[PDB]
RNA sequence: UUGGGCUGUUCGCCCAUUAAAGUGGUACGCGAGCUGGGUUCAGAACGUCGUGAGACAGUUCGGUCUCUAUCUACUGCGGGCG
RNA sequence: AGCAUAGUGAUCCGGUGGUUCCGCAUGGAAGGGCCAUCGCUCAAAGGAUAAAAGGUACGCCGGGGAUAACAGGCUGAUCUCC
RNA sequence: CACGAAUGGUGUAACGAUCUGGACACUGUCUCAGCCAUGAGCUCGGUGAAAUUGUAGUAACGGUGAAGAUGCCGUUUACCCG
RNA sequence: AUGGAUAAUAAUCGGGCAUAAGCAUAUUACCGAAGCUAUGGAUUUGCAAGUUUGCAAGUGGUAGGGGAGCAUUCUAACAGGGUUGAAGGUUUUUCGUAAGGAGGGCUGGACUGGUUAGAAAAGAAAAUGUAGGCAUAAGUAACGAUAAUGCGGGCGAGAAACCCGCACACCGAAAAACUAAGGUUUCCACAGCUAUGCUAAUCAGCUGUGGGUUAGUCUGGUCCUAAGGCGAACCCGAAAGGGA
RNA sequence: CUGUCUGAAUUCGGCGGGACCAUCCGCUAAGGCUAAAUACUCCUGAGAGACCGAUAGUGAACCAGUACCGUGAGGGAAAGGUGAAAAGAACCGUGAAUAACGGAGUGAAAUAGAUCCUGAAACCAUACGCUUACAAGCGGUCGGAGCCCUUUCGUGGGGUGACGGCGUGCCUUUUGCAUAAUGAGCCUACGAGUUAACGCUGCUGGCAAGGAUAAGUACUUCAGUACGGAUCCGCAGCGAAAGCG
RNA sequence: AAAUAAGGGCGUAUGGGGAAUGCCUAGGCUCUCAGAGGCGAUGAAGGACGUGAUAAGCUGCGAAAAGCUGCGGGGACUGGCACACACAGAUUGAUCCGCAGAUAUCCGAAUGGGGCAACCCGCUAUAUUGAAGAUAUAGCACACCGAUAGGUGGGCAAACCCGCUGAACUGAAACAUCUAAGUAGGCGGAGGAGAAGAAAACAAAAGUGAUUCCGUAAGUAGUGGCGAGCGAACGCGGAUUAGCCC
């Protein structure tokens, strides 16, 4: 059957893209969070593009 | 400060699981079920030694009844009278008397018949 | 921290000069009429809280 | 110590035979043996009660029955020893 | 106070009469205190609030064989037989 | 007992993977089961789990018992291992 | 004593069995408990001697109450032990009412610990307790569409599965070709069979080394716009902000 | 202090002294600034612990907010030790093999060989000694031959034990459980009445009609003697209170 | 060679397995004393991509890329974790440490426009065939004020503090007043502290003289479905001491 995750790469920059964690005031604080807790991996705009 | 009870904990139920020496299975290696059957054991053991001293007593009157059937008496009757004349022996002397010196034992019929 | 004292038992139960606690009465309130005046008479004078009442109240009033 | 019609039926009535169509117990025997027709799951409707949400020993249509057998108990077949 | 045992309701709150008892610098007053007394089928009558009814078959969580429905157990009221 | 007129009443051609009763053809649904082929199963070679598990050298009958016994009582039966 | 029906897995004085080994009365001896006594020992209160002894009464125990203590880790003082072998692990002997103490052999190769006083992360057998390791079921289920395989050569230590060849079979509005979404090197050649492949493998979408993607015309940008988004100015809202 | 409305006088004025009024007392609103003593640690330098020692201590002693899980917010592990020094096994043999092993050299040790300090228990196997194929059940306990090792030589020790008697595990909940009521596959490690403030009882100690300091301060060899009487309890109680004592 | 009961049970010894225990520390926890409390348009925090004789990661550093310069210290080794085969530098005084400087790609407040972060596309001045396809350097966002050359601020980040908003579980053995609690949470600003601070104040017939903090006063007065609960102030003892401008 069909599942739940179809993927689009973008669809999901569209969503979860840095530039759309940037233009929210709250979506903002997600970036500080992540910083502040020391994750490597920030927004999914982390994974590196086709070359 | 941190105290851990680390070598006298195991310590302890070697000394225990040692005396589990011959058991089935595993009555002798594993802790809990060692120490559930030398708890019970020490139960049999605390018992048995009040019945020790009541099936020996039975072994005796046994061997002095079949050692008083020889001369044509019975146990009772030979027990009456050997009371009744001031002689004092138990049965465990009797018994033995019985079983290893008959000529004792019917020198003792005969004193007392 | 400090032991606070119950307000409810600390307005009543004014403690006498050496070990007891002296309080009211009750029934005394709003239906005297048809009461003798001997009831009235003796539930005039203030009382002493019971022994088996002793231990509650002092824990109340914060002497253990 | 029978086969059918009616009913989910036990029961019961009826039809045709038979020498006979027994009474009961075994968790109203038996669902790690079978079916789920009835009953107590969620949907919908009728009669009636309740203002209402809802309910009825009232009725009707539909509706997932899981598990590779260790020990004992049975039906069969072999090895060891005496 | 009635020949005697029933005719009853705690606390809080509020009302009335008496009272240089106190009365927040002083003098009054507001108010409070003491005595007498009034207001509760608080009737679930030791009264949890001044103020309060139902459904769940869409249900959920925590427990009970302390407690029912099937089966087992004891006894036959009922049943069957003599 | 306890239908009833727009929480509509009574009929209705066509329609319906709707419910109910009956007829023809047809058949293993059945009387009543029988034969055959492949996969699984069985034996051998390779790899190799899981649910479950207090310890166990793990019988039957009548009875007792927290009222339905592999483990208790009396009797009977049973060579060891698959 | 006798007749007065009995329930469904095979039954009962517990069984054998008994004409007394049944019943009624009387007598004697004996058996019979952790009861009583005889011997040894320990302990609690009360009474005396002292600084443990003697006597008396005791000494089952759940909820619960009281009193004496052991081990563990660390600290303060005094006194110690160890490469001629410390802690730890494995056996053995002995002592105490017990928790436990001490000694010997073997492994082990650097710390440890007596006396008095003190502190506490101070003791597990169960919480359908937690983490790691290892069993049982067991060499059992299963090895993932019933389209199918057979033979001969090649490399090789090793071939039912690899390469080649001849046969057989299956799909064929497909199980064929291109390609979007997506994956992001899985593509190609040579070495390897450790782990991966539900089997072995000389094979591989696995491992390690060397390569591979060439645009004026194909798809996007440099061109345009829809739904929708942002939005100076403007209008609202405690703030963040909303509308446009 | 004000969301709305209303709305005063200027020093013989205005406000406050817990409704309000008179007298006394205090202050002078509708303007502003101001260090010290006080709170904290993303940090910095020095130093401690009757603090932990790898399931402990931060989630993280180690390529840790990593690997993995989710679309995302987010959740979140396991993982230390050879040896003094790599001197980390040249070389030979079996083997197809640089799979493994047996030798040979290093070392004090290779049963310290990289799964490397010591390395237990569960669990899986081999050798030796004694028993076991007519015998029914919490598998033990009390008696008891026979056969193997040791020996101060013994009414000494160790192992196995033919045969007989008794005996229905443990925990929890219950009037009552072998119960067919609950729970656990086993072993190792972790795991549950602790601390602060304010009180009360029992024992002990100092002072005693008196007892004790708190904050703080001074000196010093500094998380460790003197001073500090503010204050608390007791010494007299009764009454709602004035009050009396 | 031996033994043999197909196998099982018990005891001893020797193995595999596993990681407990013992010892140790590379790391952590609670604090004491003295400081400091910010970085950023001269482009922050956080990243992407590059940089080595050899280079997969980590560390350092940015096209001047395991580095450059100046002033002091230092005196034989050095080219990071990192070794090995090497190749070089260095008593003319390297390597290294302290301080002060230069360079500092792209994204990111990102600020020339846009965008799917690390990308795309521009305008004006100059130079390059200059001319199409393209290049090298400089300047090109917004708000305020400065009259004009130009200055100020955008954002990030522990706790303390201030202001604006602001729950519920819980307790009351139920529950609505109440508590929990002006707590958790959300938003904005500043400093090493912040707030407060100089009487239209207390007190009572005697008096004190700004604010803040510590101990008592005191679980007192009082408040409360007078229920649960909440709970001052005066006065006294201390740390510090400071008053001024319209």
């Amino acid at each position: 059957s069909k599942r739940t995750f179809q993927p689009s790469k973008r669809k999901r920059r569209n969503k979860h893209g840095f530039m759309d964690r940037m233009a929210s005031a709250n979506g903002r604080k997600v970036l500080a969070r992540r910083r502040a807790k020391g994750r490597h991996k920030l927004t999914v705009s982390s994974e590196p593009r086709h070359k | 400060p941190r105290s851990v009870n680390s070598v006298a904990k195991r310590a302890r139920r070697k000394k225990i699981m040692k005396q589990a020496k011959g058991f089935f299975g595993r009555r002798k290696n594993v802790w809990t079920v060692a120490k559930n059957a030398v708890e019970k054991a020490m139960s049999y053991a605390y018992r048995d030694r009040k019945q020790n001293k009541r099936n020996f007593r039975s072994l005796w009157i046994q061997r002095i009844n079949a050692g008083a059937r020889l001369e044509g008496m019975s146990y009772s009757q030979f027990m009456g009278k050997v009371k009744a004349n001031g002689i004092e022996l138990n049965r465990k002397v009797l018994a033995d008397l019985a079983m290893n010196h008959p000529e004792a034992f019917k020198a003792i019929l005969n004193k007392v018949k | 921290p400090k032991m606070k004292t119950k307000s409810s038992a600390k307005k009543r139960f004014k403690v006498t000069g050496s070990g007891k606690i002296k309080r009211k009465h009750a029934f005394k309130s709003h239906i005297l009429t048809k009461k003798s005046k001997k009831r009235k008479l003796a539930l005039t004078h203030s009382a002493l809280v019971h022994k088996t009442d002793e231990k509650s109240i002092k824990q109340q009033l914060r002497i253990i």
